[PDB]
């Protein structure tokens, strides 16, 4: 499916 | 109470929408991919980035900890079909000038060639057919990649000697650089036919008889046109420094061969380190494992050299670069006559070529004179591998998918064959340049990605998509 | 009414407003067999999900018809396209009803009779009456003063055991909890602001994150007049709702005004009547996403920092260039300050309705409705580089990974325009024949609705914190949208009656609709319902033990048109869709259109559902024991959707009928009263459904499944030819023949399987309410449970707290290395595969990444269990004796105390959501799951009523 | 010769009725117009909504008044560029505008 | 004054 989701910062 | 409403009002008439309404979506179309989401994951490929310490967002390609469910190409593969293909299918439909129909039939064989060079294999015979079939057949990568390039053929052979009237983005109209885009994508796929020994004899003798003719463009073939606003910049500044933070460090092999030949485009998208003020680069799929050796305090992003974003932020999205142009003159040169004056100046223009469009003019005597001299190469194989791996340096920044493909196919830069953590306990032993499998690696088979995943999209509505196969499983044309 | 043949609920006025909430639907949360009832999230203004006998539109459109006088009534919502970064809901089109108008309510439920309304009401109806004017004592004067409090409800369970850091070490900038065990030592934390730094204990603070918020506050204040004579009546309503939630500052605000005006005249045969009504509300919602945002950047805490000792911009470690962290986040305070999300909608809605009676039997009804709405969306965000990047740490210290890149500042607006009329013209005919009874209704239907919006934005501001579309050096973007439908239908309703005790009805319809293919517009769909009335031939004993005995049995068709403008092919704007950014025309200079991705058709034939359904209702001893039992079985047919296709075909998307959607389900209501003195009664009711969702077949020429709501390369929910609606599928560990989970042999970590599984379904299992009603003389006290299980369920929430080091989940093994139990490795070269015990441990340095990805579940973790029992409502009411009211001039006067969403207890493998939140609206993707939605809520207020 | 005859229809429709406490009005109007120029450039279309009422009890009255208007209009621009009127006068005395 | 005016042709 389409939506793009992004990692943390760590 | 009229019923007769339902046309549309937010778009235009269908008869409206001539070809020059259609033809320049379909550069742009593949430059949002191959300059975007293609050239990132090729860069991982090819080793010229690394994920940054402090984030995240690629771990799993720089580890090849990827799957067919991770989409990897899922964006791309509906851009460069959906998008591309259909509309050059539609403009080939609506225009019968001999010029504009040799202009996408270009453009639309270097978007097979793409998706070929990433999984083998696509649809092609019965792809863009709509409802009369919904599940293309895949096609074996050369009933394509001999199909496209007996498309280019026939669509040459049409040529009446008017001009072309849609707005062209590349050229600009200019049917000569066409003429040398075309044989250049000629040049690189006859390559490949040979290097991967099918009808090897033939394809040379092609390349022989292409190169004759020095019929090939000037400048580079790109798609430069975007300004630093909103929805206008090259698409890969765009993904990974407005969509997203800085996740790209530069890669241990480019960085150390930079190092080695002194080489001044060290600083073309690559800063030294935010601690010391030099150039690391990190080992491929390294992130986590430094962070054990070292410690967390002691592998942040101040201790690695970040990828320099604020050169993209405008810069062109590239299909066949100048450099790269005469870095396969100077091979054929090498190999296939046995000219080395002649491949020397192929070589020397390469170089020259690159120097210039980094901003180095004038300088390139650091690297033609010195290590990477043409008067050291002994051997035959010694200047081949001076072609390929300056080739190599050439497409850092540039065309990060062909990069990675002309990696498989020459097997030049070579895996280095020490472990990430051998390398890392003694560097002495790494020959700078040469490609490191990831330390943390997903691939049961071991090795460098040779090929992506195929489209989910195609995986869950396409009866017809190859079985998934890991990525350790070589493109039809990658035999060694 | 009540010789229907199917099931349906009738709901008071005083029930609906017992409760106080601001809106009519919430309050029956939990209380009626066969409608699920949802609200969004505790977010004051939000939507509210109706849902009746489950989903049977996969493209999104699922909610009852309301039905209010009886015209249609407006129910569009107003929520984020983006979920996923910026995830906000400002409303529902019901949302603006008074529950203080509201005279009684009737649930239709059943999809076999609808020729009254047409297809919108194969979803159901919920038909709506409003009070009128009546001759009481003495001047008709109910004025309502509420006031209510907010308190967060439930916030996931925390570890306390490890503070700031990351692989186990400490750090002095760590936006998680993965350091040391704490010591009560002293450790610097934070960026260095001139040569100093910050300094204190590493202790936990176990109600940082409580802390934060404050409690919410709502009033509100409704008038009525009142009034009638033996010709007419008149009513006059105003109310007003002003909400501050429970977050900190203004941010999460909602301020409601209604104005109605209904009246009627009756003058020889003809009687003419009118009602209209007014509605304005202003929304401000604190966005929720995976940016910065105010709550995900307040989860992203290491529990050992006190994040109320943020707010003061004051101390310069706290503004944004010197905030403790730099990863992704920001203090919350800073951008529940300086962020802009704004709503405002001004509506006005109402009816004409003319009857005239004529020749003994006859009656001419014409009605007309009007409904129209502009709304107004305003969102800023300041222009963070600009103000902080240089010579911060944040900042230019952070290069490229700074929060503030490239947050240069945007501002946009929206001006979005509805307005929908419906006519009926209509004859009916009543005549008794000998015992029988024959009525006859045959009418006309006209309905044409319209929406148009335009949307201007403006990116990089020039002065950073002013929002106005001046305020940019670049090019601004510019959108506008338009679609248009209409339909006309005929209709007939024949009902007949024998003895008061066999009832019969046959309703038959054709419509027309403007968004099917040209040579193929018109559909027909019939129905029948037949009901029983046996308790009237009972013995004469016999039937002093049934006070009512009746069974009814019903089938029937709705037929159903398509969304606008799905028949023809379109030429788009050309854009490229890139992860995380567009590249769109015009380039550079040129425009450029391009042959949109979803093929059209005008191959498609209408929707239609068939339903059967058959009841039963008793009740026993003067009504003091009471049950209604149905039984449904309903299939939506060949549905229009753009359903998924390979994108080589040349589109991602192609619009055809699907095949059969089905919903099978039980309802089952009992009622009954232990004790009945005079002074005093006691009621207990017990409601219970059970619905089947099968997708019976997708066009197998295009797969069997389309995607409904997915994250690219993570978990994603489909709808599947064999499966209910709403199958989720997540990544799982790799497994060898024997069930052990393959281990990566060098880190010890999970190893991904080649494909994704299926993990669970959205639809609950069953669901049920359980309440009690007590009175003594004029005290009254309600106390009602919602009981949900089954299912699952998406949650950030769970995902960022795994991540983050802060879920008491992640302090398992006291952090210390560990083998995953019963792992093994793969050894495989070349085609022999075998597997071994596994060696390898997890590191203490990569215990983060185990947690990070979710253990050993890896994504499907984070699929949660959407089961729940709730406290729903209880409420203590007090009518004051009429008798201390005589020397004042009240007629009568009650207060009341009542509280909402009060406890909720899951599951244990559920420590972090109240299940009832969503990002992705009221309807079907809403069911994907939460994106850091705001935490719910748990209210409590009281109400003062007083008659004049 | 250019010009037409606008043409213009309306409908008007009220409702009434009062009691010794009360009164009621309700009306409809509408109007559509089509003015001289030629063609539909010339165009207003009007529709108003009306209901107004009172009830008195007791010491207390209360009354209400809510109304809707609508309307669409059509103009042909006037002024000095390619405007209708300014193309009419620009032209010779023996041109034949209606050919 | 403001606001322009232009000359016809001839
Ligand atoms: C006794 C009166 C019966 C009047 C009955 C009128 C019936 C025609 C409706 C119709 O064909 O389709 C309705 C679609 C939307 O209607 C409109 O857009 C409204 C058009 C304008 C209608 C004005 C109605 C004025 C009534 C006072
Ligand atoms: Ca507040
Ligand atoms: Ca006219
Ligand atoms: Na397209």
């Amino acid at each position: 499916g389409g939506g793009g989701g992004g990692g943390g910062g760590g | 109470c009229d019923l007769n409403i339902n046309d549309d009002p937010n778009y235009p008439m269908n008869d409206q929408v001539t070809a020059d309404l259609i033809f320049p979506s379909i550069s742009a179309s593949i430059a949002s991919a191959v300059g975007g989401e293609i050239y990132n994951y090729a860069g991982f490929f090819a080793q010229y980035y690394e994920q940054k310490p402090e984030s995240n967002q690629y771990n799993t390609l720089c580890e090849y900890t990827f799957t067919e469910s991770s989409q990897q190409m899922d964006y791309s593969y509906r851009i460069l079909f959906a998008g591309a293909l259909e509309d050059a299918k539609q403009v080939l439909e609506k225009t019968t000038n001999p010029a504009d129909r040799f202009a996408t039939t270009i453009l639309r064989a270097y978007a097979f060639q793409i998706m070929v060079d990433n999984t083998s294999d696509s649809p092609y015979s019965e792809a863009l057919q709509g409802n009369a079939n919904a599940t293309p057949k895949w096609d074996t990568g050369e009933t394509v990649y001999k199909g496209i390039l007996g498309e280019i053929d026939a669509a040459e052979a049409a040529l009446d000697g008017s001009g072309m009237d849609v707005p062209d983005l590349i050229f600009n109209k200019n049917i000569a650089q066409w003429k040398g885009f075309a044989n250049a994508l000629r040049l690189r796929m006859y390559l490949r036919f040979i290097d991967a020994n099918i009808d090897a004899a033939s394809y040379t003798e092609k390349v022989k008889t292409l190169v004759q003719n020095n019929e090939f463009f000037t400048g580079d073939v790109k798609l430069d046109c975007f300004l630093d606003e909103t929805d206008k910049r090259n698409p890969w500044y765009n993904t990974n420094a407005v969509g997203l933070t800085g996740n790209h460090c530069a890669a241990y092999p480019l960085v150390s061969y930079l190092s080695s030949t002194g080489d001044p485009r060290i600083a073309y998208g690559i800063s030294k380190t935010d601690a010391d003020g030099k150039y690391v680069g990190q080992l491929p799929g390294g992130k986590t494992h430094m962070q054990s050796i070292l410690g967390t305090d002691n592998w942040k992003n101040k201790n690695v050299s970040a990828i320099d974003y604020s050169i993209g932020a405008t810069k062109p999205v590239y299909f066949f670069t100048q450099a790269e142009l005469q870095f396969l003159i100077a091979e054929v040169y090498a190999r296939f006559h046995n000219d080395d004056a002649n491949a020397k100046s192929a070589y020397e223009a390469g170089v020259t070529a690159d120097f210039a469009v980094r901003g180095f003019a004038g300088q390139e005597n650091t690297i033609l004179e010195g290590a990477c001299a043409w008067s050291a190469a002994s051997t035959q194989a010694d200047k081949l591998n001076l072609i390929y791996m300056q080739k190599w340096v050439s497409l850092f920044y540039m065309d990060h998918m062909e990069a990675w493909s002309e990696i498989r196919r020459t097997d030049c830069p070579k895996l280095s064959s020490y472990s990430a953590a051998q390398i890392q306990a003694s560097e002495s032993v790494y020959t700078p340049g040469e490609l490191v499998a990831p330390w943390t690696n997903g691939l049961e088979a071991g090795g460098l990605m040779k090929r992506m995943t195929y489209p989910l999209s195609a995986r869950q509505q396409n009866v017809n998509t190859p079985a998934g196969v890991p990525g350790s499983t070589p493109v039809w044309w990658d035999i060694k | 009414e009540k010789a229907l043949g199917y099931a349906a609920t009738s709901v008071g006025g005083e029930k609906i407003a017992e409760s106080r909430t601001s809106d009519v639907m919430s309050s029956l949360a939990g209380k009626i067999a066969g409608v699920q009832i949802s609200s969004t999230s505790s977010d004051p203004g939000a939507s509210n999900s109706v849902i009746i006998r489950g989903v049977s539109s996969l493209s999104g459109t699922n909610q009852p018809l309301y039905v209010v006088d009886g015209v249609p009534l407006n129910n569009s919502t107003v929520y984020s396209t983006d979920g996923l970064n910026s995830g906000y809901d400002f409303g529902n089109g019901a949302n603006a009803i008074n529950p203080d108008d509201v005279a009684n309510m009737t649930i239709l439920k059943g999809a076999a009779a609808t020729a009254l309304y047409g297809s919108r009401a194969a979803n159901g109806v919920v038909m709506i009456t409003t009070k009128s004017g009546r001759k009481e004592k003495g001047v008709g004067i109910e004025y309502n003063g509420g006031v209510q409090w907010s308190t967060v409800l439930r916030l996931p369970e925390f570890q306390n055991e490890f503070g700031m850091g990351w692989n186990g070490n400490h750090t002095e900038l760590e936006n998680g909890s993965w350091g040391p065990r704490f010591d009560g030592s002293m450790q610097l934390w934070g960026n260095v602001y001139n040569n100093s730094q910050k300094l204190k204990p590493y202790v936990a603070m176990p109600d940082n994150i409580k802390d934060f918020f404050d409690a919410g506050f709502r009033y509100s204040n409704s008038l009525s007049f009142n009034g009638a004579t033996d010709k007419s009546d008149y009513y006059v309503s105003f109310s007003q709702i002003s909400d501050d939630g429970m977050i900190p500052t203004d941010a999460d605000s909602y301020d409601k005004y209604t104005f109605s005006a209904r009246g009627s005249h009756k003058a020889g045969a003809l009687t003419f009547s009118s009602s209209l009504n007014y509605a304005y509300q202003k929304n401000n919602f604190a966005t929720t996403g995976q940016g910065l945002s105010m709550l995900n950047s307040l989860y992203q805490t290491p529990r050992d920092i006190s994040i109320i000792g943020l707010e003061d911009q004051n101390d310069p470690f706290n503004t944004p260039g010197y905030y403790y962290t730099p990863y992704g986040v920001m203090n919350p305070y800073y951008i529940l300050n300086n962020y802009l999300n704004e709503y405002e909608s001004e509506r006005f809605y109402g009816k004409f309705q003319l009857d005239y009676e004529f020749l003994k039997y006859f009656k001419f009804t014409y009605r007309m409705g009007l409904d129209t709405t502009t709304g107004q969306s305003d969102k800023g965000k300041p222009n963070l580089y600009a103000l902080y990047y240089e010579g911060t740490p944040n900042g230019e210290g952070q290069g490229s990974s700074s929060p503030f890149s490239g947050e240069t500042g945007q501002y946009s607006e929206q001006i979005t325009r509805r307005r929908e009329i419906n006519q009926d013209i209509m004859v009916n005919f009543n005549m008794p024949v000998n015992d029988f009874n024959i009525n006859a209704l045959v009418g006309f239907n006209g309905n044409e609705r319209k929406v148009s919006y335009q949307y201007s934005e403006v990116n990089d501001l020039t002065i950073p914190t002013w929002f106005n579309l001046k305020n940019s050096g670049k090019t601004p973007i510019v959108e506008q949208h338009m679609e248009l439908r209409r339909l006309m239908g005929v209709f007939g309703q024949f009902e007949g009656s024998w003895k008061n005790m066999l009832y019969l009805t046959v309703t038959a319809r054709n419509d027309w609709s403007s968004t099917l293919p040209k040579e193929n517009r018109s559909f027909f769909y019939p129905g029948i319902t037949g009901s029983f009335i046996f308790s009237e031939l009972l013995n004469d004993n016999l039937q002093d033990v049934i006070t009512f005995g009746k069974i009814r049995a019903s089938w029937g068709k709705t037929g159903n048109d398509a969304d606008v403008y799905m028949v023809n092919p379109v030429y788009a704007q050309s854009s490229n869709r890139i992860p995380f950014g567009s590249l769109t025309f015009p380039l550079g200079g040129v425009n450029a259109y391009s042959a949109g991705n979803v093929l059209g058709s005008n191959t498609l034939s209408p929707e239609m559902t068939t339903e059967s359904e058959v009841g039963l209702n008793m009740a026993f001893f003067k009504n003091r024991l009471s049950f209604d039992v149905s039984y449904y079985n309903r299939n939506t047919d060949k549905q229009i959707f753009s359903l998924a296709m390979d994108p080589a075909s040349g589109y991602t998307a192609q619009n055809m009928n699907l095949g059969k959607i089905r919903n099978r389900g039980i309802e089952l209501l009992i009622s009954g009263t232990p004790i009945r003195t005079k002074d005093f009664s006691w009621e207990l009711t017990w409601n219970f459904t059970k619905n089947w969702s099968k997708v019976i077949s997708l066009p197998e020429e295009l797969g069997g499944i389309t995607t409904i709501y997915g994250l690219n390369g993570g978990t994603s929910m489909y709808a599947i030819t064999g499966m209910p609606v709403g199958v989720f599928k997540a990544q799982v560990a790799e497994r060898d023949p024997q069930g052990r989970i393959v281990v990566n042999s060098s880190t010890g970590l999970p190893v991904e399987a080649s494909e994704f599984g299926i993990c669970g379904d959205m639809n609950n299992k069953y669901q049920m309410g359980v309440s009690t009603n007590l009175k003594y003389k004029g005290i009254s006290l309600g106390i009602d449970f919602d009981i949900r299980q089954g299912g699952v369920m998406y949650s950030r929430t769970k995902d960022i707290n795994y991540f983050t080091g802060n879920a008491i989940q992640t302090a398992y093994n006291d952090r210390n290395p560990l083998i995953v139990p019963n792992s093994v490795n793969k050894i495989v070269n070349g085609e022999n595969v075998t597997y071994v015990e596994n060696t390898t441990p997890i590191t203490s340095s990569n215990i983060y990444k185990y947690w990070g990805d979710g253990g050993s579940d890896m994504g499907s973790c984070f699929l949660v269990d959407k089961s729940y029992v709730k406290l729903r409502s209880v409420v203590l009411g007090w009518d004051l004796p009429k008798r201390w009211l005589a020397k004042t001039p009240f007629q009568a006067v009650k207060v009341s105390a009542y509280g909402n969403n009060l406890f909720v207890w899951t599951p244990s493998s559920n420590t972090f959501i109240d299940p009832e939140m969503t990002s992705f609206g009221n309807d079907l993707e809403g069911n994907y799951g939460e994106y850091t939605a705001n935490p719910s809520s748990r209210r409590f207020g009281f109400n003062l009523m007083v008659k004049f």
